[PDB]
């Protein structure tokens, strides 16, 4: 039936994608082993869409796990689920891509990723309906920016009909885990602005925030950041893989979400959330899930809705729950929050509910909203991008992969026409 | 003899289908499996083979497995036969070109012929109904090709469709405007009878009304159900006056481009309420003509009343019910076009309104359900139309419909067509 081929970049994206199939693994109830433990039919019922049945019925997930560093993919084989995973689909040559963009796109991932395509092409052919490919990868990464690039490239090229989205990290405002990432995120939004149909942006900063702030911890580490993206994920991928009313294509979200072409970044966003012990003063209610999908702590991404305006919002909530609470707090949000949403679109809000909840709640929700605050991140990063580039610092590396100046000109234009773009409707 | 073949498009279509059919299987004692351990107005919608089991007469379609599957795995999956379910492998997204043109294209074949030989099944055919969304994209567009299709085909066959109309406030998608008034051009160019509710009118009336919690889409199907099963109750039992579909399109469509008839459906009361409420005729037909009991968010006081048929179940007697009407006619609250001497039609049906286990509606004697035009969904449409003209001024989300197959000059079009509309309703109204 309908169904989603994962891929994996190199490093971040291989152990987002752990936690991811992790997650998906305790949805269908699916043991690392490959075996189905699950107690329900649901559980198995359209799951063909991320997993394929073997001679022996072990169930073997859908998947590509494409790094340079093996390293990433050895611990990942080192793992429990990495046993899901047929040694198959593990592609990997051993190079550093030393965080270059064009190192990992143009030279050494080059010489990797027709054996990607192979292997994707394999999966495709063995798809009964394929809906689309995710992406799951880095921004400023090397490996995951240039490879993760290439290989959207090069799968629209060969899947210009199907759909195709990404869950990027995206550089944060205030710190950085690398330099010259400036460079690597204008590149990789080049090019993800034009060939992706949409993309998520997180950073972990403010992932940092809500899990410190809302959570309340102490000493976790990035495994809860990719349990929350993944849960995320799950959230949409549940209302595709489960039933409810007003279940939601991944094509007819992204219609729905995107006016615009060129504009198709959103942020993502989760409740309920909340600390151990403090779950205890709270109900659970549409009311509650809403009012934390619609906070601006809970984004997930770095920047203030406040200042901008929703050109798209997508809530998508499991569990049973009544669709009036849905209606009546959709409205009433819409509302009091006037003048957040742009005017020319009424009714700004797209509802999917499914029944289904995830494990250990009554009830879920996700926030995809879509507004400008996109606009401020390309702001700074093109303000990095151009502190960086105006004195052409590390630049040598990338002329020295064969990478024009040019190229760093036209992203940086096509970046200034996006963020102007977004300040066009406002 | 009269047979009626029915059509549920869409989860909304094939939902409330769902719920009308086993308020069908209730009515008629049958059970899940076909079975039923006088009533041959049952035989009208459903057919039978050699071992005695009745099958609907229906054909139910989705894009996407999805709500199709879960009547497969359903508990009347017993009922159906499984040509007649139909499913897709993908949607159309909320997209109108999809449904109308892209996928649609590759399956309506296939649901026409099914249908044809249901109908070629048939002793006699009275008419189809069409169960959807207005403004969801499988929906609108299939059951605007399909209706297209089966108005080529099948002639003067009466084609009776049940829509879902977007409301004011609240929206289930960004798009709904685009499809909407697409769906209504293609679809009243060809639908002789389009009955339209709007859920947030339902929502207040069940809240308000029914004095229940905050419901779901269930026993909101379960209403409109309920009206539909009273209509074709109408036709389904031997009252004092039965009515043929034909005569509601003789009645209720007075010029050929208007017929949008608004649901009402009274009493509505909680099973508490019942035994304080007492019920006659006079007061069930004034919560019927009562604005905050219709089952659109429209204001009927914003117009006029063209054409109003009332059907009547269990006990009622036609002495007190005219006594009624006059009483009705009395009342300048309520107010009738000009150049209509009356709108009135009385259908007459001996058998109540059944209540169905686990339902939330008190069980009645007797109930209305009334058909009526007013201009005040001439309101509705404008409302409609601004929306489309905003998100239309601003070109959204047009690319999709014009990259899988849509041309302006459509969009275009069919605004004129609703501006004329508009103006059909203005002129009409005076
Ligand atoms: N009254 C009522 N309306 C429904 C129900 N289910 C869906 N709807 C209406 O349908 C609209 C959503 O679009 P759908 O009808 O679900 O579209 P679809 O059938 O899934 O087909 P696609 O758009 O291609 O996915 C909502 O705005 C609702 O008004 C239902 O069970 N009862
Ligand atoms: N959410 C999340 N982000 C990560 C993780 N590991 C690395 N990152 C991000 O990835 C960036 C480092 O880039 P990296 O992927 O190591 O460069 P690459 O080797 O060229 O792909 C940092 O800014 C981190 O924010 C992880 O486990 N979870
Ligand atoms: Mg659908």
């Amino acid at each position: 039936m309908r169904e989603i081929v994962h891929i994996q970049a190199g490093q971040c994206g291989n152990q987002i994608g752990a936690k991811f199939w992790e997650v998906i693994s305790d949805e269908h109830g699916i043991d690392p082993s490959g075996n189905y433990v699950g107690d329900s039919d649901l559980q198995l019922e359209r799951i063909s869409v991320y997993y394929n049945e073997a001679s022996s019925h072990k169930y073997v997930p859908r998947a590509i796990l494409v790094d340079l560093e093996p390293g990433t993919m050895d611990s990942v084989r080192s793992g429990a689920f990495g046993h899901l995973f047929r040694p198959d689909n593990f592609i990997f040559g051993q190079s550093g891509a030393g965080n270059n963009w064009a190192k990992g796109h143009y030279t050494e991932g080059a010489e990797l990723v027709d054996s990607v395509l192979d292997v994707v092409r394999k999966e495709c052919e063995n798809c009964d309906c394929l809906q689309g490919f995710q992406l799951t990868h880095s921004l400023g990464g090397g490996t995951g920016s240039g490879m993760g690039t290439l290989l959207i490239s090069k799968v629209r090229e060969e899947y210009p009909d199907r759909i195709m989205n990404t869950f990027s990290v995206v550089p944060s405002p205030k710190v950085s885990d690398t330099v010259v990432e400036p460079y690597n995120a204008t590149l990789s939004i080049h090019q993800l602005v034009e060939n992706t149909d949409e993309t998520y942006c997180i950073d972990n900063e403010a992932l940092y925030d809500i899990c410190f702030r809302t959570l309340k911890l102490a000493t976790p580490t990035y495994g809860d950041l990719n349990h929350l993206v993944s849960a995320t994920m799950s959230g949409v991928t549940t209302s595709l893989r489960f039933p409810g009313q007003l279940n939601a294509d991944l094509r007819k979200l992204a219609v729905n979400m995107v006016p615009f072409p060129r504009l198709h970044f959103f942020m993502p966003g989760f409740a309920p959330l909340t600390a151990r012990g403090s779950q205890q003063y709270r109900a659970l209610t549409v009311p509650e899930l809403t009012q934390q999908m619609f906070d601006a702590k809970n984004m997930m991404a770095a920047c203030d809705p406040r200042h901008g305006r929703y050109l798209t919002v997508a809530t998508v909530f499991r569990g049973r729950m009544s669709m009036k609470e849905v209606d009546e707090q959709m409205l009433a949000i819409q509302s009091k929050n006037s003048s957040y949403f742009v005017e020319w679109i009424p009714n700004n809000v797209k509802v999917a509910v499914c029944d289904i909840p995830p494990r250990g709640l009554k009830m879920s929700s996700t926030f995809i909203g879509n507004s400008t605050a996109i606009q401020e991140l390309f702001k700074r990063i093109s303000e990095q991008f151009t502190a960086m580039f105006r004195r052409k610092a590390f630049l040598h590396w990338y002329t020295g992969e064969g990478m024009d100046e040019m190229e760093f000109t036209e992203a940086e234009s096509n970046m200034n026409h996006l963020v102007s773009e977004y300040q066009q409707y406002q | 003899m009269r047979e009626c073949i029915s059509i549920h498009v869409g989860q909304a279509g094939v939902q409330i289908g769902n719920a009308c059919w086993e308020l069908y299987c209730l009515e008629h004692g049958i059970q899940p499996d076909g079975q039923m351990p006088g009533d041959d107005s049952f035989n009208t919608f459903f057919s039978e083979t050699g071992a005695g089991k009745h099958v609907p007469r229906a054909v139910f379609v989705d894009l996407e497995p999805t709500v199709i599957d879960e009547v497969r795995t359903g508990t009347y999956r017993q009922l159906f036969h499984p040509e007649q379910l139909i499913t897709g492998k993908e949607d159309a997204a909320n997209n109108y070109a999809r449904g109308h043109y892209t996928i649609g294209k590759e399956i309506i074949d296939l649901v026409l012929d099914r249908i044809r030989k249901l109908a070629d099944q048939c002793t006699g055919l009275q008419g189809f109904l069409v169960f959807h969304s207005f403004g969801g994209g499988t929906g609108s567009g299939f059951t605007s090709l399909l209706m297209e299709r089966l108005s080529v085909d099948y002639g003067k066959k009466s084609k009776l469709e049940f829509s879902i109309y977007p409301a004011p406030q609240v929206s289930t998608a960004v798009v709904e405007p685009y499809n909407s008034i697409l769906t209504t051009h293609t679809t009243l160019e060809h639908s002789d009878c389009a009955f339209m509710v709007d859920n947030e009118a339902i929502y207040d009336i069940c809240r308000r009304n029914l004095d229940i919690e905050r419901p779901t889409y269930t026993n909101l199907n379960r209403l409109i159900s309920q009206i539909v099963s009273s209509i074709t109750a109408s036709l389904r039992f031997d009252g004092a006056l039965n009515v043929d579909l034909t005569e509601f399109q003789t009645n209720l469509v007075p010029y050929p481009r208007i017929h949008f008839p608004l649901a009402t459906y009274a009493p509505v009361i909680s099973a508490e309420k019942a035994y304080h409420e007492q019920l006659s005729v006079a007061e069930i037909t004034n919560a019927c003509f009562e604005p905050a009991n219709q089952m659109v968010k429209c204001d009927p006081r914003h117009g006029k009343y063209m054409a109003c048929c009332l059907l009547y179940r269990g006990d009622v007697v036609p002495k007190d019910v005219n006594a009624a009407i006059a009483t009705i006619k009395t009342k300048r609250s309520i107010q009738f076009v000009d150049w209509c001497p009356t709108g009135f039609k009385v259908g007459i049906n001996y058998q109540p309104p059944t209540v169905v286990p686990g339902g939330d509606l008190a069980k009645v004697q007797r109930a209305v359900c009334m058909l009526s035009n007013t201009t005040a969904i001439a309101e509705a449409w404008a409302r409609l139309d601004h929306k489309f003209d905003l998100m239309y001024a601003k070109r959204a989300f047009v690319h999709w419909y014009v990259g899988e197959g849509m041309e302006e000059g459509e969009f275009s079009e069919a605004r004129e067509d609703m501006a004329a509309l508009e103006k059909d309703y203005e002129e009409v109204g005076v």
